[PDB]
């Protein structure tokens, strides 16, 4: 109710790691168009590369390291080692497990963000000159052709060209 | 009525991850954390290849056990692996010394060198080299002994005091084994070396330490009442060490020099020994080590990535495929 | 200022994990009602307790284990042994602890904004016809019943239908 | 696009720990001001400082403690002592590295959404009465002199006070 | 004006936790991750009681110490209970070697079965058993004995050779005690042993060692300047170990019978033992151990929660009862 | 038209910082968590200095090593500080046993008293004190012997057995060090203790052990083919040490009293001991231990920080100076 799956057909679309991208989906006289943002989508896979990276090079600590081997008189010792071992075992285990979990709901939650962060900077520039119509969506209060669409969309929209316009279709269309 | 939408699209995908909050998401792109396969080879660690003792273990191929003649050696290993079938060891009775810490010394080696310390031609013209072998030890048949160590008897009704000394001229550390034996009677002690009350010292500038016959009856193994004792002990470069006896020496023969290396360990493994890298060696096999976890083995050698008992660990970077209930 | 404790009276309400709800508080000529939106609720419920659970589940690791014993010249291995125990002491203490209290200030954020989502997704339904009031609060510009209010708390909201109702009230209400 | 860093000059400002605070830019005929929102920046600071002292005090758990001495029939105990001594440098390396990295783009998650949380509280006050104009900025549909900015600096704006004159500049500017 | 308000409700609580930006925030629900109380009792590991010796300790209780033989024991055990006063132990001064491994390796045990190994009334007819006995380990007023053990004596004017062995037909492992007497003057030597000169020879297939009295003059310990040095072994199930003496053999009269187990350990702890299960045993009692932390002991046995050094660790799940900033 | 902006101000500020997704950003404002630095002293734990061992070890130092001699001593200290110039130990080749155990036992000790426990003038009639000297230990050009051991020879053709013995009326532990000498050669063994088959017997209530020479031949160190061995044992308060010998005894002649202190170690160090306090100090330096973390040296002693091995952890509380995405 707040933003939808671009229903884009399912391309190759974008590069690795996100799987897709922010964009858009438009409906004017001109026709209909679907259009990834790129300066949004490109920093969170900027972000998220960062992220896994992090998680990988800041491990690379390991030096030659090995294992041991005692004698019957040594049963002692052979324990301590193996508390040592399995000590190590569980903590990477139980960190490693919750990190990944704890992560994830966070790079899930990231993406919600950026695309509602989007919808909130179309709204920053269009004000009164549109509409907002539930599901992430915008009615324009004037004729939006291809060019008006693409000035939305690259953040440079000029409201006071169309403001007056926009009245007159508002001011006898909504109220 | 001109619109625009914004919103997100997703490419296809199966690729599943897990979250606190949700146990099966899918998303459109993971990257998997965790190390989970091996090459299934014991390759080089260094860049160098692990000292592969075959059908016998480091203390048969240290003494030489003969079994053991059948392999060669290298000047140098990055560790050492024993195959489940390394049964040959100390073929007649007894019990090696500080046989753990050796091993553990012996992991990793530089330049390694066996030679004669004592000949045996030359070595004792006063006792006897010619008879002094036994079924423990067979070769090829007949009777044998130790291929790296030589047992001394009387060369007729008499074993006058011998004392030898190597002084070591190598560049390296020398490692010098020998043998005390304990007959298992007195009668005995009489045919070997003819010297009911004898004993054995040897003596480093670092390293005191008698021996006497443990003269006493016990169970046969490989048919053998009587038990000899291994020892060994490190020579330092400029450092001299020195034999002296009135029986009971299995004496050394040949001695070893090498540098010892860092500080590797031992694999036991019947996977196969192949010409290829590793950064971290497992028993099993050989494993990337690019990643941070691994869940092949816990007991590894090399840079190797931390044994987690996880099976999966995915870490989600894609967006989701069934869109999220806060987005509806 | 974004959205009240709706003032129920203290029931027993919901089920555990959660103590309470997400949910309305609406007036109209009927009267007034207290409303607990199942869906976003649940949603919530679900989700700490697969939180709880995890936290919990992924140790579930230890392995029959102990604590040794040492004689008067083994004082070496003796301390090398207690190196150990507090190690892993100061490890879990450490991460426990901070796993709390940082884990504590996302539930708290996790419940805040699934109540103000509920919010947006009502803005979403309603759009024209009601007037943001503050503190998560919406003012209707039709006559809404009894039924009407559930069609908004069930996501069932039909705009087109009191749309030009709404019209008119708005236009000559405010404007 | 939602809120931009009111261009203070670069006073001495405010308190250590955030080093700037949240606050408003205003212009009206008396002319123009900035001023920091006390309430809303203040509860950052205690926020981040009781966080940078968890991070801090929960550690705190050493006790004398040290390293230790074998000789050279002791190389398999030397040995377990460092596979000890490493492991613990490992594990502390990789928390303390993504904990600062992971605690560092929450800390700066948290600055962002106090300033977006702020304008919220400030929509939520005028409503009718303003404009949304972008860039975190509203424009007034009456005369708002000093003592009116100051009440809405300080959550006391009076809606109803001015909801009529507003009416008439708002049906008649903007429709 | 119809009218509709989302926001939240939170039932009554008292319930406060921490969070990194807050210090006392009362929400309505939380769950304990902290296991921080036992039930003050030692229960049962791997649904199997402790070894409880009393009054006395594991070497009391190996060797037979007198005030020991009050005491009990079952074919099996999880791990053992030492108390606070378990003081009766090694009665007449001297060494326990390796005691610590002993009792590591008695900790749990699967089919204990003490066995006459060699019958006091039939093993010895050459040495003299009747007499040997001392105050040092007394019971009932008299001067008395370990139970277990055996302290052979010259028959008259004579201690001539001795050498028995045992074979070990059990299908198990098989713990064998012995003990060499040291006489604190020479003159006893020969009051016990009449042999100045003699020996102590113990032999099975992985054990050879030698032992000479160690004569000398020190301090009395209950009453004794003389010392015994009490040494064990596993003996091995087709394997047999021989003894062989001229004098000071506390020889073995019981042995025992094993199945060493997995590895578990020794608690010392006053608290009762009683009939119930537990997954993790501590030294004051038992705990919980389905939650992930403990703060009761660090020294534990099972599979434990880690022992971490927090007072209340509380994750929050509810909402708040005094509501945010944020929401405000 | 009236207008109000919300936003936020940042104040000038060159910290920087990194976050998971970026790798460069400028906070106004950060603290670091680890500690990176170190006064470059060693300072007094627990309110105490460390004992500083000059041109000499703790061998050197506990028996009476000659060069040692030119040193101080306190009557207690909270660790021990060797530095890269303490070559002076045992000048008497030899070998010290456990001495790693002793080490470790005396890193913090509380009451040290250095006692005459078996004084040279009265305690050996019937032995010779006089001589017995050597080259190996000399000082100020002549040949000498250990300050705080005194070694026995044959009054004339005859060291008749003696026995001594200490009874530790002190009311703490005390160290007694000793020596057995093992000559080179059964001639030296008459020149000095004439008493080929001779013996050394050391016994407390919980000390038994006997010793014998070793007589053997050895590379000469420092001009010494003899050797000798070190022993040592913690005298209990009430508890009598007892020495008794045919030959061969380096008697005591200083032991020492103690109490021994919880537990702390040996730090070598070149770095000057100054008169300040610290909770961590650390081989290079002293440092902080307020923060959690620190990257000085992993061997450390006290209430620490934890070694890590990162360069800088900068914790972000400001606000960034350059604007995000997300406000945009
Ligand atoms: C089994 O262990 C028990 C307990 O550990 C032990 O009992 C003790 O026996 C000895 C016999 O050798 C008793 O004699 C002691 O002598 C010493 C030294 O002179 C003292 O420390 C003791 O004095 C106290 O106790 C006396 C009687 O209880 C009092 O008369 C006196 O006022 C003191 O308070 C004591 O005289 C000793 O009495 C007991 N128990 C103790 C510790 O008091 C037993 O010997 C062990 N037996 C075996 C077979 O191992
Ligand atoms: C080298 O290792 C091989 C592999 O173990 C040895 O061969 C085995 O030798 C054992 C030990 O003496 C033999 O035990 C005997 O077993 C037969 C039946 O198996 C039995 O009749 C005898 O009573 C005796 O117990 C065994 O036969 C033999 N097995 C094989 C593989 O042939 C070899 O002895 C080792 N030699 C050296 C030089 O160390
Ligand atoms: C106390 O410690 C010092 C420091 O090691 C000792 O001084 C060194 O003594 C040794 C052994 O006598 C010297 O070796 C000799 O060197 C000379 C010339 O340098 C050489 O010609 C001789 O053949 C002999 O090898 C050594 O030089 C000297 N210092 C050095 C340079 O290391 C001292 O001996 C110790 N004394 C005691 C009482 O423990
Ligand atoms: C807030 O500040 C304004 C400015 O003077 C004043 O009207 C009002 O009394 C104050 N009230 C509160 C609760 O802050
Ligand atoms: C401990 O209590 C838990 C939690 O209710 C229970 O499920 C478990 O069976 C108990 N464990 C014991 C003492 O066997
Ligand atoms: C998650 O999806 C997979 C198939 O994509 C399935 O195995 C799993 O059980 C799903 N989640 C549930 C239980 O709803
Ligand atoms: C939380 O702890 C405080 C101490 O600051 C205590 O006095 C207070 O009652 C607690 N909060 C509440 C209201 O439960
Ligand atoms: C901001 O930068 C200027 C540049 O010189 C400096 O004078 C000013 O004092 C700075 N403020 C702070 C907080 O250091
Ligand atoms: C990070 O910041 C520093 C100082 O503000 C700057 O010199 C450096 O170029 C930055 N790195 C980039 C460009 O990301």
């Amino acid at each position: 109710g707040l933003f939808g799956a671009i229903a884009g057909f399912i391309e190759g679309g974008w590069t690795g790691m996100i799987d897709g991208w922010y964009g858009y989906h438009h409906q004017n006289e001109q026709g209909s168009g679907y259009a990834a943002d790129q300066k949004s989508t490109q920093n969170a896979i900027d972000g998220i590369t960062n992220k896994v990276n992090s998680v990988i090079e800041k491990m690379n600590t390991q030096f030659t390291a090995v294992g041991k081997e005692f004698n019957n008189l040594e049963r002692r010792i052979e324990n301590l080692n193996k508390k040592v071992d399995d000590g190590f075992l569980d903590i990477w285990t139980y960190n490693a497990e919750l990190l990944v979990l704890l992560e994830n709901e966070r790079t899930l939650d990231f993406h919600d963000s950026n695309v509602r962060n989007l919808y909130e900077k179309v709204k920053s520039q269009l004000k009164n000159n549109a509409k907002e119509i539930g599901n992430g969506c915008f009615e324009f209060y004037h004729k939006c052709d291809d060019a008006c669409m693409e000035s939305v969309r690259n953040g440079t929209y000029d409201y006071p060209k169309y403001s007056e316009e926009s009245k007159l279709n508002r001011e006898e269309i909504d109220g | 009525e001109d619109t625009i939408c914004i919103g997100y699209h997703a490419n296809n995908s199966t690729d599943t991850v897990d979250t606190v909050l949700e146990k099966n998401v899918t998303v459109t792109h993971s990257v998997n954390l965790l190390e989970d396969s091996h090459n299934g080879k014991l390759c080089k660690l260094k860049g160098i290849a692990p000292l592969q003792l075959g059908k016998c273990n480091i203390a048969g191929w240290l003494l030489g056990n003969p079994e053991c003649d059948l392999l060669l050696t290298a000047s140098s290993w990055s560790y050492i692996v024993e195959t489940s079938n390394s049964e040959n060891g100390t073929c007649y009775p007894g019990d090696f010394i500080d046989y753990e810490e050796l091993r553990e010394q012996l992991s990793s080696v530089s330049s390694f060198e066996k030679f004669e310390i004592f000949p045996k031609t030359s070595s004792w013209p006063n006792h006897e080299t010619t008879k002094g072998v036994t079924a423990a030890c067979s070769y090829a048949g007949a009777s044998s002994f130790y291929r790296n160590l030589l047992w001394l008897t009387k060369k007729g009704s008499s074993y006058p005091k011998l004392s030898k000394s190597y002084v070591n001229n190598k560049g390296k550390e020398v490692l010098v084994l020998w043998g005390v034996h304990h007959p298992p009677t007195g009668t005995d002690q009489q045919s070997l070396y003819q010297n009911a009350d004898a004993y054995v010292s040897v003596g480093s500038s670092k390293y005191n330490r008698r021996f006497t016959p443990e003269i006493a009856a016990r169970p046969k193994v490989r048919d053998q009442a009587g038990r000899m004792n291994y020892y060994w002990t490190l020579l330092e470069p400029g450092d001299t060490i020195t034999f002296e006896a009135t029986g009971n020496l299995i004496a050394p023969w040949y001695a070893f020099a090498l540098n010892r290396g860092s500080g590797s360990g031992i694999i036991t493994s019947d996977a196969p020994v192949h010409d290829c890298n590793t950064k971290c060696q497992t028993p099993h096999g050989a494993i990337n080590s690019s990643l941070p976890f691994q869940n092949i083995h816990p007991v590894t050698i090399g840079e190797c990535p931390k044994y987690v008992r996880s099976t999966k660990l995915r870490m989600a970077t894609g967006l989701r495929n069934i869109p999220s209930i806060q987005s509806r």
